[PDB]
This record gives structure tokens, C-alpha cells and sequence, in this order.
């Protein structure tokens, strides 16, 4: 069965750092991408980036260049991402998806439940 | 035994393999008869020239080819070259684009070039400088391959000579069409003589450059490689009447008497070789079909190719592949936008001027 | 808007994980069509079979540029010279993956050719370095006659004169040449004593063979190896205290394609976003007619500079050859590679182990000593 | 890049009403589009791939069309579970529309 | 030992001004413009090492 374990709900301060993991199973981790989707409350879904974990390329959106780190490891085939520079606009909820490798026909066939990060001052 | 000899569309093939057959029955006849066979073609793309070398090498075991061109593309020259390192086959070059001898020649490989290389060029060069009497010297440079030797090479020659050439601050453009630092690296030379090194388009830019900056006078003398006028039926605009350079064409010259001279230099190595060893030389069965790594049982032709006389013409090649005494006819940009033969240098590595000096007009 | 690359690699299974690279790099967000497409052959050791492969597959496919890499075998040079020049007449760039060898430096020979490898004659960049932090002023060079030794020594001088310095003498090998006695005998009567060898394998066992049995291995003298002399047979030759360089994984193919792909892949983005651009010849046959926007792309990749690479920037000099490479410094310890420095370009920082010489010396020794015997 | 816009923002219908949603692309992408549905406090879920064919267990009722730069939801019966926002996305864009939310008529 | 004396024809000529400039080798050189005529004359000479 394929299945996507993320993390809990987390808040963190600006300006500061918040890792989110991505623990898949029930398919061959390396022979799939996985795409962070974010979402801010009362907007649309917006893409950051994903991560190819049989070759480890990285790709990032222009918008958030500089920030967004993604790591994966094969022995435990779970994806992490990291971001920095927390602003007020970054209270989203994050989820990890599941991409064909070499088939450009299925966008997104899988969904985690999320992970909510809010930002705030308080 | 066999030569086959691939020519241009400029002419009839049959006139020429006649002529070439008959070349060497005028004299000095072989004690073993040999032939050659013609081939033409409107197109010298890779594969047709690898195709059409596999099919002479079924041809009666073909032991020489003889390449001509009328394109203007040099890379035939390292296809040649590359056919020749692997079929161990000699080809000689011939006018077109086999003339260019830029490339490094491999050494298991047999391409040998009737054309000129720049490493004697440079001291042609040398030499009409001496016979104008031009002491001072000036390097304008661009960054193009193969020119970094040339550039050690001068600099040796005019370290190591007896007539001490006022050499000046070499001039090396970073990148073409910088319009930055150019203008003051060519403001920095106050020289009367300058030796260009570039392409011809870059040839053309630094030209322009200089008419900008006026660097174009009656005491401004401008001398350019082959490469720079390779092109003599094209006279591009920018270009000063009295630029000196050195080219061969058909002067004095004909792609006839080439192949002619061509086919009696394979005559004359291959009677040689007879001569130094009873053993008779033979093509390889298939074109280039093996198993494992190519070897050459027997010796090959660069030793019997080294001393060759042609009835009183020693068309001799040096280690690296190019001809001994070359033709190297030097030439002057008339006031007519046009070039014209001013002197020769076959002539026992000697300079033959007409002697006019005052060719720079102020068109 | 259709994209073709053409691929020439050693193994099947290399080719299909680097056409599965050149898909996931198609993934990438900023490309719509299909400007990477994948075509792989396999390297016949036939080189008119495999000019006629290239010349019916890749450019009868409308490539845009070939990649290249190291043959199956590394015993066998098998150069990719054949489609080097079938690339080079249609001034069709490509990538050397790890070819190293220092005979595609000049571009008069092969016209499109580009490597993200450096050549062996980039090693006296290194060699130079070494010398300017060891302050061996004086220098001895044993460099066989070859095009790759020509290049490498040409280089060597180049850099040397900088700092108004000059070596004693040069000394040319043959190769293939086995009665090398003299050449070291007659470089004994020196007063440098720091060595640096340029050769093939062969020839640098039969240099180490002379040296041994000649007592020229004993203490003070200084030996610097290339990465080719070192590798193979001459493990089994090479003395103690040899200061040996190799490339930081020079040999690693999957790296280097998966630098290239990204390279290439960005190189053609530029190249279809900067003008107007002409479309390679439909076939090989019947057309002589040079590429109109090859020089182009030549000159967006030679201008291209990219860190995003596994292993580390990637970009090209006017000659081709990756620029700022890292090397590491190897010292054979107890007959075993030792890793004992790091080069990260113009710059050498050794390591924590200690540095042997030859003769069983642990302390550093001098370059240039006298003899007091004065002809 | 490519900018996905949805039309109309917001869409009222009663249950078993027709819903047609209408999205549009900066320029051509072919037929390289995909409609995802996303309840509140749920993650979204992939309906229609490719445009032209469905997921497999999307119930039939869901339907797509259209090319080039105009593409078309259609839902044959509106359904309880089907009060959610749809949102039309690129594949070589990864570029999401505003989102169409289907409400309960009041 | 007063050498030529150079006259520049036209402002912003950028041909026969390098000619004229290159006659003179003194160390010492006068000017006789405007400020922006100055201005463009040193920027002109600061390449030819003046
Ligand atoms: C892409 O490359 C493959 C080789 O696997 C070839 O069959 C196909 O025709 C190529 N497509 C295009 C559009 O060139
Ligand atoms: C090449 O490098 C990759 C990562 O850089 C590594 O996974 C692989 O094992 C290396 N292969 C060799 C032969 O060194
Ligand atoms: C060379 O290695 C050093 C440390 O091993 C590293 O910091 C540097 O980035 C490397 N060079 C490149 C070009 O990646
Ligand atoms: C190499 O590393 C040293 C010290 O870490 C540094 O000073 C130097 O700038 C580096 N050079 C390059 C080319 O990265």
C-alpha cells in the first residue's frame, strides 16, 4: 500500500529555520520524484519544488531560490525540507506527492496528509 | 601498384584520369606498371568519402589515394588524416580543402599536404620583411587555436637571429567584438609593421578597428597569414590596399600539374621502396573490418618519402608532413581591390621579389 | 521546437540510467517541449563502423551535441577521435566525459570538441603550485617526445618564466624507447635533484627500472608522478616517496554525465532564448554545409559556468578544459596510495599525515644542492 | 512562465446541478492539464490526468475537454462530497489557478 | 625646444585625433580648450599612456 508519513504541526519564529520530513512506503522510493506543494489559508496550491531520489537533483522555484533545501536518504527512504527566512506569509500547510519517473502523465497520484507551520510572533 | 585518385566537379574525369595515366609514361618508367583510377563527386560529406575510400580498397588492392577538393571546409583534411591513421593507406593533399595544413598530423598516421604550413610562413614573412628592410616588429593577436605556437615560434626566431627585429609589446585580444579594451591595446603600438593573427572575419573587425583609429597610413605596412587571404577572389571592403600576405593558388600552378606532381611522388616512393626491399606493398583485404588492434606487419612509406626527385623538382616532406619547398607565392592587395603576385619562395627557400615598394595607396 | 542529444557510451546499463538522467532532467519546471532527447550507441571498436553509426544515427536525428565517454576497456586508448572529426565537420560541439588525453587542447584539429576533464598538461598548473609552496626553485623535467609531452612541457615553461625561473634541462623520451640509461645518467650530473615525470605507463616503469638500479631514488631526490604514471603496472615499479597526483573521481562517469546533461541542457535553453537559431542538416549525406549557429553554441557553452554540478563548478576555458578542477595529492606509503594534500585551484592544502620522500627520509628535504665539483 | 486562471471564482449550485468550470492558460500547452479536488482540511486528490482521461476509482460523473489553452470541467451530478475547490494544473509548470470552490446554494 | 603644434579639427573626431597625438613625445604637453574639450582630450590620452 502506498502511504506518506509527514511530520507534525510545527511553529517557529521569523527568520528562523523549519525542517519537514516525507517517509514513503509500499513503492520503490528512488523510482518516484516527490514534489513539495504548500498552501497558505484562504489561497491557492503553490509549488516549491521536488527531489529525484535516484540521482538526488534538486530543483527549486525562482521565488524561493536561496532558501529551500531538500535532502533524501534511500537507507530510510524519507525526503526532508528545509527552509530559512521565515516570513508572515509562510503559515501554510506542506505536502509531499508522489511523481512518475520518465512518465509525464501522472501529476500527483499520491498526497500526504500535511504538515501545518505557522509563523508568528507570539 | 594501384592509385586512386579522387578529384572535383570543376572538370571531365575522363581527360584527367588520361592525363594522370600519362603522366608518369612520359619518363622514368616504373619497372612495375601502374594505373590510376578517377573518381567524381559533387559532395565531400564523411560518409560518402569513408564509403567511397572502402570502395577502392576493394579496387585492385589501391596503395595510394590522391584526394582533391573544391570546397572550402578544412575538416576534410582531418578526415583524411583519420583515414589514413586507420587504414594505413598515404593521401596526399591537393587543392580545396586538403590544403589547410592546421591540424597534428598522428604519427601511426600517412597524410602528407601539398599546402603550406604557418610555421614556414612565418619566416617567409621574415624574410620579405629583411628585403623591405622593416626592422620594427608588432604581434596583434586574437585568441584562435593553434596560434600560441606560431607566437613562441616568432618570438624564438627573432631572439635567435642576427637581424634583431625591434620586437614590440605583443598585442593578444582577450574575445572579438569587445569594443572595451581593444582600442587602447591597439593605441598602445606606435610600430609601422604589424603581423595579424586571426580569422578572417576577426581580420576584417581589427581592419575596421584600425580605420577608426587611423591606423591605416602610407607608413602602416599590414601582413596577414594565409588563412586571413585564403579567399582571393573575395576582397572585403575593410581590407587597405598594399596588405602584404603569402597564399598558392594557380598562379603558377594547375590542379593538373598537382595531381601529375602527386602521382609521381607515389611513383617514385613506391619504387624506392621496391629498390630498398624486394618485398611488394599491399593494400589491407577489408576496408576496415577487424577483431582486434590494427598493426603494420611490414615497413611503411614514411622513410621512402623523406629524399624524393621528381626530374629535378624534390618535392620532399618533413617529419610533421608538409612539403620541404612549398610554393608559398606571396602576394600584395593591388590598388585595383584585388591581389597580386609580387614574389615567390620555392626558389631554393629564397625570396624572388618584383620589387615595388610604394603599393599602399591612399584609396 | 525539438531538441536532440546524441550519447556514446561504454556499457547498455550506463546508457539507459543516463537517458533516465536526461529525463529527469527534462522535468525541470522552466522546460516545455522536448529539448532533450536521448539516443545512445555503444562503442564499436571499429572506428569507419562507427563513424558510419553516428553518421546514420545522431545527425540523420538532428543532435545538437554528442556525448562521449570513456571506453569500456582502459587498457585500450580508443580515442574518440572518429566522431570527434565527424562532429567537427559539421561544427557539431561536443562533451568529453573523461578524456584526458592532451591532444583536443588545439581546436585546429578537432573544431568542436569540449571536455569537462582536465588533460594531463593542466597538471603543470598543479606541479607549479607545488613547487611555489615546497620553494623548489630549481627544476628537472623527463617528458616523453609525444603531443601530450610536447603540450604538457609548453605549458610548464609557460608558467615557469612567470617568476623569471628557467630548468636546468629537458629531456626527450620515445615512445616505446626501453635503453633510457643514458638520459638518466646524464641528468645524475645535476645540482636539482626534484624530478618530475611525464610519460605513459610503460615508460614510467621502465624510468622507475633505470632510477632503481641506478641508485636515483635515494634520499633528497624529489619525484613528482602524474596520474597516468602511477595507475596500472607502475604499482608495482614505482619506489617509495612519490608524490602523486590524481583527479578527484576523474574516472567517476556517472558524475560527469550528470554535470553534462545539465550543462547541455542549459547551454540549448540559452541558445533557443537568445536569437534566431538554424537547424542542424536532416542528413549526413549529401550535405557540405557547416552549422550557422555551431560557433554560437560553442560560445554559449564555453561562456556557460554553472556550480550546480555534483562535482562542484563546471566551466570551460577558451581551450576547452574544465577550469579550477580539484586534485588530490597522493604519496605511495608502504607501497600504497596515501592521501596526503588537496587542491582546490591555485592553492594547496596539505593534510594532517606526514609526507615521506624517497630514500626512507621522513624529514623534508632540499631541492637544489651542490656538488663542489666544478668543471 | 504560465499563469493558470479559473473562471467563475466562486460557483453556487444546489445537489445534482451541472458544474462546469472554465480554465485558461497564458499560451498553448497542448493537452497537458490535470483537475485536483481538495475538501477543506483534507490534501487534495487527483481527479482527471492528462486532461482527456480519468483517474482510475474518480467516479464517472467527472468529465473533461478542451485544448490548446482552454480546458473544461464537467460534472454531470453534484454530489455532497463533491462541495470542494478544483484547481487546473500545468505539468511542466507546476503552476496552480486560483481554485474554483463549489457551495452549498443559500 | 618647442616641437609641432597640435590643433585638434573637430570635437569628438576619434580618426585624425590619434595620429596628431602620437607626433608628440615630450613629457611636458600644454592644452588649450574647454573644460569638456579637456575632459575628452585626457580621456582620449589616458590610453595612449600620456
Ligand atoms: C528520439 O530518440 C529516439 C531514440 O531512442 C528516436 O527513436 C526518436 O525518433 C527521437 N525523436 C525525435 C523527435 O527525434
Ligand atoms: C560516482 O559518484 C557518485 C556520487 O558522486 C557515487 O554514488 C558513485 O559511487 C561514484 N562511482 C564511482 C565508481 O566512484
Ligand atoms: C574541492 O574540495 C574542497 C574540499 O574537499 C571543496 O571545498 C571544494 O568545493 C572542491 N572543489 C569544487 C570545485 O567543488
Ligand atoms: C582554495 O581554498 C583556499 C583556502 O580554503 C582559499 O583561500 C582559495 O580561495 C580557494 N581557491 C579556490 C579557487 O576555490
Amino acid at each position: 500500500q502506498v502511504q506518506l508519513v509527514q511530520s507534525g504541526a510545527e511553529v517557529r519564529k521569523p527568520g528562523a529555520s523549519v525542517k519537514v520530513s516525507c517517509r514513503a512506503s509500499g513503492y520503490s522510493f528512488t523510482g518516484y520524484y516527490v514534489h513539495w506543494v504548500r498552501q497558505a489559508p484562504g489561497q491557492g496550491l503553490e509549488w516549491l519544488g521536488w527531489i529525484n531520489p535516484n540521482t538526488g537533483g534538486t530543483d527549486y522555484s525562482q521565488k524561493f531560490q536561496g532558501r529551500v533545501t531538500m535532502t533524501r536518504d534511500t537507507s530510510i527512504t524519507t525526503a526532508y525540507v528545509e527552509l530559512s527566512s521565515l516570513i508572515s506569509d509562510d503559515t501554510a500547510v506542506y505536502y509531499c506527492a508522489r511523481d512518475a519517473t520518465g512518465a509525464a502523465s501522472s501529476p500527483f497520484d499520491y498526497w500526504g496528509q500535511g504538515t501545518l507551520v505557522t509563523v508568528s510572533s507570539a | 601498384l594501384n592509385i586512386a585518385v579522387m578529384l572535383g566537379h570543376s572538370h571531365d574525369v575522363t581527360e584527367r584520369e588520361l592525363r594522370t595515366l600519362w603522366g608518369p609514361e612520359q619518363a622514368a618508367g616504373l619497372p612495375l606498371d601502374v594505373n590510376v583510377v578517377a573518381l567524381l563527386m559533387n559532395r565531400t560529406d564523411p560518409k560518402s568519402l569513408i564509403t567511397h575510400v572502402c570502395d577502392l580498397m576493394s579496387g585492385a588492392r589501391i596503395h595510394g589515394l590522391v584526394f582533391g577538393d573544391d570546397t572550402d571546409q578544412e575538416a576534410v583534411a582531418q578526415m583524411l588524416d583519420f583515414i589514413s591513421s586507420h587504414t594505413f593507406v598515404p593521401i596526399l593533399g591537393i587543392h580545396g580543402g586538403a590544403s589547410m595544413i592546421m591540424a597534428d598530423k598522428d604519427p601511426t598516421s600517412t597524410f602528407f599536404q601539398f599546402g603550406a604550413s604557418i610555421q614556414q610562413q612565418a619566416t617567409v614573412m621574415l624574410k620579405i620583411m629583411q628585403d623591405y628592410d622593416w626592422h620594427v616588429f608588432s604581434l596583434v593577436t586574437t585568441i584562435f587555436p593553434g596560434y600560441r605556437e606560431f607566437i613562441s615560434f616568432v618570438k624564438t626566431t627573432v631572439d635567435n637571429s642576427f637581424v634583431g627585429w625591434d620586437m614590440q609589446n605583443v598585442i593578444t585580444l582577450d574575445t572579438s567584438f569587445e569594443d572595451a579594451k581593444t582600442q587602447v591595446q591597439l593605441k598602445k603600438i606606435h610600430s609601422s609593421v604589424i603581423l595579424l593573427y586571426c580569422s578572417k572575419d576577426e581580420a576584417v573587425l581589427i581592419l575596421s578597428e584600425a580605420r577608426s583609429l587611423g591606423l591605416t597610413g602610407y607608413d602602416f605596412f599590414w601582413i596577414v597569414p594565409s588563412l586571413v587571404s585564403g579567399n582571393t577572389e573575395l576582397i572585403p571592403k575593410e581590407f587597405p590596399s598594399g596588405l602584404i600576405s603569402v597564399s598558392y593558388d594557380d598562379w603558377d600552378y594547375s590542379l593538373e600539374a598537382r595531381v601529375r606532381d602527386g602521382i609521381g611522388i607515389l611513383t617514385t616512393a613506391a619504387s624506392s621502396m621496391l629498390e630498398k626491399f624486394s618485398y611488394i606493398p599491399e593494400a589491407k583485404a577489408s576496408c576496415y573490418g577487424q577483431m582486434e588492434r590494427p598493426e603494420v606487419p611490414m615497413h611503411t612509406l614514411h622513410p621512402f618519402m623523406v629524399n624524393v626527385t621528381w626530374d629535378g623538382k624534390d618535392l620532399s616532406f618533413t617529419e610533421e608532413g608538409y612539403q620541404v619547398h612549398p610554393r608559398l607565392v606571396v602576394i600584395v592587395l593591388n590598388k585595383d581591390r584585388e591581389w597580386e603576385k609580387v614574389g615567390k619562395w620555392e626558389n631554393h627557400t629564397l625570396s624572388l621579389r618584383h620589387a615595388v615598394w610604394p603599393r599602399y595607396k591612399s584609396f | 521546437k525539438i531538441v536532440n542529444i546524441g550519447a556514446v557510451l561504454s556499457t547498455r546499463k550506463h546508457e539507459q540510467m543516463f537517458r533516465e538522467a536526461v529525463n529527469q532532467a527534462n522535468k525541470r519546471h522552466g522546460s516545455w517541449k522536448i529539448q532533450l532527447n536521448a539516443t545512445s550507441v555503444t562503442h564499436k571498436p571499429n572506428a569507419i563502423q562507427m563513424a558510419l553509426s553516428v553518421c546514420e544515427d545522431l545527425i540523420s536525428s538532428q543532435v545538437y551535441a554528442i556525448l562521449v565517454s570513456h571506453p569500456p576497456t582502459p587498457n585500450d586508448h580508443f580515442t574518440p577521435t572518429p566522431v570527434s572529426y565527424t562532429a567537427g565537420f559539421y561544427r557539431i560541439p561536443v562533451l568529453g566525459l573523461t578524456t584526458r588525453m592532451s591532444i583536443y587542447s588545439d581546436k585546429s584539429i578537432h573544431l568542436s570538441f569540449l571536455r569537462t576533464v582536465p588533460p594531463y598538461s593542466h597538471q603543470s598548473s598543479v606541479w607549479f603550485e607545488m613547487m611555489r609552496v615546497y620553494s623548489w626553485n630549481h627544476i628537472i623535467l623527463l617528458v616523453s617526445d609525444d603531443h601530450e609531452g610536447r603540450a604538457a612541457q609548453k605549458r610548464l615553461e609557460t608558467l615557469l618564466e612567470e617568476r623569471e625561473s628557467k630548468a636546468e634541462k629537458v629531456l626527450q623520451f620515445d615512445p616505446g624507447t626501453k635503453n633510457v640509461t643514458a638520459l638518466l645518467m646524464e641528468a645524475k650530473e645535476l645540482e636539482a635533484r626534484v624530478i618530475i615525470l611525464s610519460a605513459s605507463e610503460d615508460d614510467a616503469a621502465t624510468v622507475y627500472r633505470a632510477a632503481a638500479m641506478l641508485n636515483m631514488t635515494g634520499s633528497g631526490y624529489v619525484w613528482l608522478v602524474g596520474e597516468r604514471e602511477i595507475s596500472g603496472n607502475a604499482l608495482r615499479y614505482a619506489p617509495d616517496g612519490i608524490l602523486g597526483l590524481q583527479l578527484i573521481n576523474g574516472k567517476n562517469e556517472s558524475a560527469h554525465i550528470s554535470d553534462a546533461v545539465g550543462v547541455v541542457a542549459q547551454a540549448v535553453h540559452e541558445l533557443l532564448e537568445k536569437e534566431n537559431i538554424t537547424d542542424p542538416p536532416r542528413g549526413c549525406v549529401g550535405n557540405t554545409n557547416i552549422w550557422k549557429t555551431g560557433p554560437l553554441f560553442k560560445r554559449v557553452l564555453m561562456s556557460s559556468k554553472y556550480a550546480d554540478g555534483v562535482t562542484g563548478r563546471v566551466e570551460f576555458n577558451e581551450d576547452g578544459d574544465r577550469k579550477f578542477a580539484n586534485y588530490s595529492i597522493m604519496n605511495l606509503q608502504n607501497r600504497k596510495l596515501v592521501q596526503v594534500g588537496i587542491y582546490n585551484g591555485t592553492h594547496v592544502i596539505p593534510n594532517d599525515r606526514k609526507i615521506i620522500w624517497p630514500g626512507g627520509e621522513t624529514e623534508k628535504p632540499r631541492g637544489y644542492q651542490m656538488s663542489t665539483r666544478l668543471k | 512562465d504560465i499563469q493558470m486562471t479559473q473562471s467563475p471564482s466562486t460557483l453556487s449550485a444546489s445537489v445534482g446541478d451541472r458544474v462546469t468550470i472554465t480554465c485558461r492558460a497564458s499560451q498553448s500547452i497542448s493537452s497537458w492539464l490535470a483537475w485536483y479536488q481538495q475538501r477543506p482540511g483534507q490534501a487534495p486528490k487527483l481527479l482527471i490526468y492528462m486532461a482527456s482521461t480519468l483517474q482510475t476509482g474518480v467516479p464517472s460523473r467527472f468529465s473533461g475537454s478542451g485544448s490548446g489553452t482552454e480546458f473544461t470541467l464537467t460534472i454531470s451530478s453534484l454530489q455532497p462530497d463533491d462541495f470542494a475547490t478544483y484547481y487546473c494544473q500545468h505539468y511542466k509548470s507546476y503552476s496552480f489557478g486560483p481554485g474554483t470552490k463549489v457551495d452549498i446554494k443559500r
